[PDB]
């Protein structure tokens, strides 16, 4: 969960490398995707698509077993400036596609840098932020120019806890070395089932291994099998992903000046060659 | 760090390029000499 | 990201030809 | 797309006829 | 049926003449690269600094540093500007013959620029050397923490008429 | 006033030089694809101009070169124009050649008379790719110091020297201010006098055999 | 947000304006 | 008409040119103010003008400070050198590496010293050139999009 | 009466000979001049440092810098390396593929070098990616204040023979 | 081995430049001081080596420079002759030019066919000072640092644009960083081309008249 | 013997030059080997020599690192700026200053046109320019020691 | 006294300007030298010259008003590593030559810095220093080079105590402007003459000058002299003057190379000659 | 800050320069011509 | 103490027989 | 620390002399 | 300088020596 981040990594949800924190428990990897204009004019609406796509008629295991399907979420970083539009400056048209999003910064300040969800994955497969970009008219300390934007998404019930203990949305090794006995499924009146394991054999030994409800099973009964072995199965189908972009806060003084440029240019070129043509025509008389 | 148009216009270039290259080594493979070569 | 790419990449190389006819263009019309 | 590629037509068109209004302007009197 | 040297000398002007502009066009933002970014763009007189250009703290410099308080700060322009409760003034310490920085002399109340023997007031104004004209002056004022340097409009108060400087 | 002309001529000839150049002649086989030279030439002059231009700002150390880029893009007064035009000129500097060598190859004009002038742009075009490769490093970005902290070790394998020669670009064991340093004065100072001795060459040369023959 | 269009629009203009006019100037290919 | 002076072929010192390789500058247009004064301005300007737009439409970033401890991921050199990163990251055996590498210029100073064979310069009249160079150039963008895909997609390309 | 081709190459053999010593001569300081001065011309194994390259206090560290002790310090030659009561040797950072610092996986207990996906394990030693050789060593004791590292010499405690970095 | 010579003089006519040189003779009013022109440039060739040297280790930045000296002084090896060098043939180039200018002089050798020679000559001397100007602050101790601080005001005396190129030469209002960059630029990028483009010029005249004639 | 090649007063070529003032390298000893191969390398390693010992004997220095708030005393520019600092500090007129500043080189570009009057190269042969010249050289020296002097006795030079 | 440098100025006795402390009190200023040999071997001993001269048969105001000479001193700094040699290590010949001279230090710590007196100017008008140079083979961190020595040299009574308050080697100007009306000269049975002046007239006034007895009397009677006026005349005969210069502390390797360097290029020059010889003869064959 | 060693190398060759100029301006102002001027 | 005046010498003489070299070779002056 | 000056100026006048004469003595001793 | 003068005479003369003494060596061989 977005706010997990937030309690986990309170300074940044960026590490040095780049990395973003959810990789931390959220240990699939799907693809993830980032959509802005190429440039926009100071003090400007525009739209940030953030892409988040899964097979939709598709389910994964909840956490006490069932099989629900699974919400999104993205942490999406705007560059220094940028924040979320007022409600009141978003048009209707783009207010319709944005739907109920609760855009929740980072950390107080930091309000370029956006959290959000959970949400449910059948209608949020592309999240849509109105966005506001920035002013260096009136703010002197941001500068026209190309900025970075970085965006991480997920989908699907992630791997670790805070606590810091393991979920059931993953696999479960084997805990020592040796031979597999029985297989027994308790069913706590509260805590769902639970097949327990046992191993045994050579050097001594009686560990057991307690096993979530919800991964399958693609184990037998009396083989042998080493400490820290696939025993479980991959229950996961979600996954967190990452996409870049660039986007240019761009000033129209600088585009109509280098349009002028060009204008000058152009016309300056036709001048030449004209002037070409009359040589041409004057070094015709020099033939005969 | 990648880059998108820049990638781009090598390929447009180098294509458009390998391309009239071609074309003008074979305009000539046909009509050539003149002049006295 | 990459729709930038082929964007740059098939313009690059039409607007050659367009570049190109062009100049033809105003070969004929000026009589070459 | 299809707004730049008016602007892009009109702009060129735009040129081009100045090369060739210059032209014989230019030609049509006696300067070519 | 030739165009004669009238008109042959018409069309260079149109080309080279647009050729020009378009050069001309780009040397324009080339040449104002070059010309430094300006100092306060905003007012005319920023803080003051020390040694490392920092920020003079103002019980720092009133608890210790020096007694008859006459020290070396990094005023307006970066110009080392002597400070002299504090005094309204600063007295810019460049002297106005070459640009060596002045001591000054507690024992003899004048300055010396020992470049070429040229001496100041406690004022800023000269009574000899080969400096043909006053050291600058400034206002020192309080903003909260530090100092803050004007630039000094009014007349000379030490001179008589407009000041060399403005 | 008193024709300039004849005071220059009377001392150098200036008219042996004026005849030199208004006698070479362009041959029909000379196509738009002759132009990717002097194109090349032209993003080498806009490299130099703009290039030239930010050494009065840029400061080519670990503490200060980032910042110094920063300025030169938010403060510098179209800085942020000069800064461009020089990462975009050494983008086309670079494509533009390997054009030309298409057109080169694709008209055998490195043939018999000329197989100097080729050995010579292949020298170039090394040359070249050094500027790319040392310029990137500059603004000690964290694209730029990685990069350098890659290429830097490829030299070690080579057996008996390559170490040394790692040793040598890098100013040490490891990337750091030496390293900067050393491309500093690799872009800033070696690489233009190399590039331009060997452009030197080049074009002597093409001076001296006029332009290869019709294909 | 649409000058940005002409913008963009420039730069093909100038590429292919600057062919249109060499191919001219030279009768060229 | 354009402007045309043929090839004086009854100038012995033309001739002893042409054949050697190289008398071509003497006949054609005349490359003074028909070519140098006016064509080159154009170029040049164009050259200039499409660099400015690019500059100003698609202005230069400022990346993140260098950190010694933090590897990027997204770490790839200029385009240019995609090939020879490739090549560099895709060979198990480091000198391999380099030699293969070393190979790319030194390679093409051979090319002149090979293909000397004969005397052909259109490309047709050379069909076994005119394909080594074609396989090449496919080969190079071929490993420069590899660089762009994770190491074990590289070659395949994803696709076999 | 004129001496002979002979001859003549032996003035030059003498003259153009002592030349080029006198030019080796000249050359060779300016060789060395390139070749940057030696890390510790004294020992093999220096102090350690942090961020700053400054050096890197023992109680500071062991007291707060993250928990099951695997941080990285500016080790032998500059290379990042991880240090994990401490313990007795270093892990070089640096993959063995091209050189990238691997991250801890405290979740797997593997190194994972992400340029190209190989890994290796607690000790250094390599269980997949493209890097063909484990992480370097190096030993890890304390004198007075911080952290002193020396290289590795004896045989890889993890390998079975000679180290491929003695 | 398959003679070098022919391959050479097949395409470039190697031969023609032997012979350009085999042709030239020196004059008997030709004497000892008919060196000091070479005597000059050789000064400068050592400059250019050792400056390019110093390039691998000087960092242009206020808080580095004097330590970068330092560095090169005691830790680089033959760092302290490099420098030494560097210094002397600073002085001794200054000096043979001034000896050099009163050859040509006392000889005449500046008249109608060779003004230019000449004039090319003094921008050479004020290009020549520039070097030794601007380098002479890059250690920015104290010497250096207050000779900066002094000569950047002169400037300001010129009545439209005096202070207009004070500060393009100070990179400001005063001396500071922004003033040793563009110091640094000046003395290791423009004077170097400066130099290098009025040299070729001094010396093609001077090809190209010979010397001058004897008195 | 020597080794001489009289001019060739026979060819017109020479001759025209002669008369620009101008083929004084035609005629002389050979300027290939017995120079260019054989003294100019004496005269070169000679020149690097004296700079090499001067080096080693007299090392440059490390002065002290500079202080914005402390002027030295003993602040003087390199010996060939004497003449122009000496100028510049004891003129009370700035602008004065720079002009005869500026008027050094200024001067000295004229001078070939100055001097042009006559055709004269020996400087006996011209005893007004020898003289100028002579004075000039003189007043150089006196106002570059007056440089190390103190500023009042200076011109005097401590004598009158 | 050098030693009241020290404790005015404890750090150091020269200041970021080079000016060295002594000329705050010592006010005249008289010329001082030092002599060095251009070049020192490491660890060698070798003889540093500080000269201070003045006219032996002149006399200076002692601080009752006697007439007796005046005492010279030196404060000496040489380049890091420097020191004053070992009395062992000293030749007799020297050793006679340096006299009973308290080489003292500017601080513990500081042994190339050394302060030098009250010596008895009729004899010391040379001080010689008896200084061994260091070793940059046992001692990694002096450098051999070329290295800056400092000298400030004094002869005669300064002008101010560091307690701060005039003394009697100077001048007394005038305490406020108005005229003179007595001068009486006082004779405390202890603090000697100290000839008083008055003045007055016009605004008021009646302060009084109180001068010690030493100095001059140029000043009459009935007189209206303004305030700060040359009324004493100037009795000091002394001053204080600062000479600087370097030393090379040279290592012999260095010049052993540059020796053999030196014959090589020469023998090489030899070499060309001979040749170009051998070239004039062959050539010769060829003229006929 | 000033340079003994060297402030005397430049008046020595200075004066012993401008001298030997003079002495061969003089050695030709009076045995000159020959070869034909 | 004097392989220090060895070296100032090397000066003087490398000056001086360069002198010396050049004039001989030149036959000259 | 001036007797340096004086010291080099006098020689590095002098054996100018020194040299040339020391060439002239070569050549006749060679027989120019 | 006595001693400067002494080592001074005796190099330079060692080094005048090996000249003469090589010229004729080497003439009185038929090398020159
Ligand atoms: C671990 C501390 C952790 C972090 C930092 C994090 C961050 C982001 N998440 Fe998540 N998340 C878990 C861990 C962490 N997440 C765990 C464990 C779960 C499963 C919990 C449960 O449902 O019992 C989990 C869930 C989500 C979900 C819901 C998925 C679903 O459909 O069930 C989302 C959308 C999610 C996203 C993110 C994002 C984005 C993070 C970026 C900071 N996590
Ligand atoms: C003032 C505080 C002061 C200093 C810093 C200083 C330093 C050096 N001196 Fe001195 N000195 C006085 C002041 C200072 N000196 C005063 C006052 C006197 C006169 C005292 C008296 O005799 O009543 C004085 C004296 C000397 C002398 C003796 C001169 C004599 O012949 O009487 C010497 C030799 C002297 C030298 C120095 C040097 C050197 C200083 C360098 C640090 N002072
Ligand atoms: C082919 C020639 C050149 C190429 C290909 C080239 C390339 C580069 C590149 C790619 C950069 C990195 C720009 C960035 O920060 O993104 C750069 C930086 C820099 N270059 Fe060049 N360059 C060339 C010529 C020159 C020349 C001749 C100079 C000096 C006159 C120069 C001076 C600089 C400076 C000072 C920087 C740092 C500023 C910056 O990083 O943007 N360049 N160069």
């Amino acid at each position: 969960y977005p706010f997990w981040a937030q309690q986990t990594y309170p300074p940044t949800p960026r590490e040095p490398t780049g990395r973003i924190v959810c990789a931390n428990c959220h240990l699939a990897a799907k693809p993830a995707e980032v959509e802005v204009p190429q440039s926009v004019l100071p003090d400007t609406v525009f739209k940030a698509v953030v892409k988040i796509p899964y097979d939709t008629k598709l389910q994964q295991v909840a956490a006490d077993g069932s099989k629900v399907g699974l919400n999104v979420g993205a942490v999406l970083m705007l560059p220094e400036g940028f924040k979320i539009a007022p409600e009141e400056r978003i048009p209707e048209e783009l207010k319709k596609e944005v739907g109920d999003v609760y855009f929740q910064p980072y950390k107080e300040g930091q309000d370029n840098v956006l959290l959000v969800g959970p949400l449910p994955g059948e209608q949020y497969q592309e999240i849509v932020f109105p966005v506001l970009s920035p002013n260096p008219t009136t703010d002197k300390n941001i500068h026209f120019g190309k900025y970075a934007i970085h965006l991480g998404a997920n989908r699907g019930r992630g791997q670790i806890y805070p606590t810091g203990e393991k979920s059931n949305n993953n696999v479960f090794t084997a805990s020592a070395t040796g031979t597999i006995t029985k297989i027994a499924k308790e069913e706590d009146e509260y805590g769902n089932v639970k097949y327990q394991v046992s191993i045994q054999t050579d050097s001594g030994k009686t560990v057991v291994d307690t096993i979530p409800a919800g991964p399958e099973l693609i184990v037998s009964e009396g083989q042998a099998v080493k400490a820290g072995e696939a025993l479980t199965n991959n229950p996961n189908v979600g996954g967190f992903g990452q996409d870049d972009t660039e986007i240019v806060l761009q000033d129209p003084n600088r585009v109509k000046w280098m349009i002028a440029f060009i204008c000058l240019v152009m016309l300056a070129q036709l001048m030449l060659i004209l002037k070409k043509k009359q040589v041409e025509k004057v070094q015709a008389a020099e033939m005969n | 760090m990648v880059e998108p148009l820049l990638d781009g216009l090598v390929l447009g270039l180098v294509f458009a390029t390998l391309g009239g290259l071609f074309y003008a080594a074979y305009q000539q493979y046909k009509r050539p000499n003149e002049l006295g070569g | 990201m990459t729709e930038e790419m082929l964007y740059a990449a098939l313009l690059s190389f039409g607007l050659i030809f367009v570049g190109w006819g062009l100049g033809v263009l105003l070969l004929k019309i000026q009589g070459a | 797309m299809i707004l730049g590629a008016v602007f892009y037509i009109v702009f060129i068109a735009l040129f081009f006829g100045i090369a060739v209004g210059i032209i014989f302007a230019i030609k049509s009197i006696k300067l070519i | 049926d030739v165009p004669d040297m009238g008109r042959r000398q018409f069309m260079n002007l149109l080309a080279f003449g647009t050729v020009t502009g378009v050069a001309l066009g780009a040397l324009y933002p080339l040449v104002k690269y070059f010309i430094p970014p300006s100092g306060g763009a905003v007012g005319g007189g920023t803080t003051a600094k020390d040694k490392l250009g920092n920020n003079v703290k103002v019980s720092k410099f009133l608890e210790s540093h020096n007694a008859g308080d006459r020290v070396l700060v990094q005023g307006l322009k970066g110009d080392p500007t002597y400070i002299v409760a504090i005094r309204d003034y600063g007295i810019n310490a460049v002297c106005t013959h070459l640009g060596c920085v002045v001591p000054w002399n507690a024992a003899e109340n004048k300055f010396k620029c020992p470049c070429h023997g040229s001496q100041y007031d406690e004022t800023g104004k000269v009574i000899r050397g080969p400096a043909p004209l006053s050291l600058a002056l400034c206002h020192a004022t309080v903003q909260d923490d530090n100092i803050v340097l004007t630039p000094w409009t009014e007349t000379d108060f030490r001179t008589g008429e407009k000041p060399w400087w403005v | 006033m008193a024709n300039v002309y004849d005071w220059f001529q009377e001392r150098l000839e200036i008219q042996a030089l004026a005849d030199d150049v208004t006698s070479k002649y362009v041959p029909p086989h000379v196509n738009i694809f002759y132009c990717l030279g002097g194109i090349t030439l032209t993003c080498f002059l806009i490299q130099f101009a703009t290039g030239f231009a930010m050494t009065f700002y840029y400061k080519p150390t670990v503490t200060e070169a980032y910042a110094s880029v920063q300025y030169i893009m938010n403060e510098v007064s179209f800085g942020w124009l000069i800064r461009s035009i020089h990462r975009w000129s050494a983008s086309m500097m670079v494509l533009m050649m390997i054009l030309h060598v298409f057109r080169v190859y694709l008209t055998g004009g490195f043939k018999k008379p000329r197989e100097l002038t080729w050995i010579s742009g292949v020298i170039l075009a090394v040359i070249t790719v050094s500027f790319g490769v040392t310029g990137y490093s500059l603004p000690w970005d964290q694209v730029g110091y990685w990069a350098v902290k890659i290429v830097s070790g490829v030299p070690e394998a080579i057996p008996v020297v390559g170490v040394l020669i790692s040793d040598l670009l890098r100013g040490g064991s490891s990337v750091g201010q030496a390293t900067l340093t050393r491309y500093y004065s690799a872009h800033t100072f070696v690489l233009p006098w190399l590039i331009a001795v060997f452009m030197l060459l080049h074009f002597l040369m093409i001076r001296k055999q006029g332009i290869s023959g019709p294909l | 947000m649409e000058i940005d269009v002409l913008g963009w629009v420039a730069l093909l203009v100038v590429f292919t304006w600057s062919i249109a006019m060499v191919v001219w100037g030279r009768n060229g290919l | 008409m354009a402007t045309l002076k043929k090839p004086d072929l009854s100038d012995p010192k033309l001739r002893a040119k042409l054949a050697k390789g190289m008398g071509h500058n003497y006949y054609g247009e005349p490359a003074w103010p028909n070519d140098l004064l006016y064509v080159f301005p154009v170029v040049i300007m164009g050259t200039f003008a499409c660099i400015v737009a690019l500059s100003v439409l698609d202005p230069a970033m400022v990346g993140e400070p260098a950190d010694p401890f933090a590897t990027p991921l997204e770490i790839l050199p200029e385009w240019y050198l995609y090939p020879v990163f490739q090549i560099l990251r895709s060979v198990p055996n480091k000198l391999l590496g380099v030699l293969l590498m070393a190979s790319v210029p030194l390679g093409l100073i051979l090319v002149p010293f090979i293909e000397n064979v004969n005397k052909f310069q259109n490309p047709f009249r050379r069909p076994v050139a005119t394909t080594i160079f074609l396989f090449g150039t496919l080969v190079t963008i071929w490993l420069g999009i590899g660089a762009t895909f994770p190491l074990d997609k590289t070659l395949t390309l994803g696709l076999f």
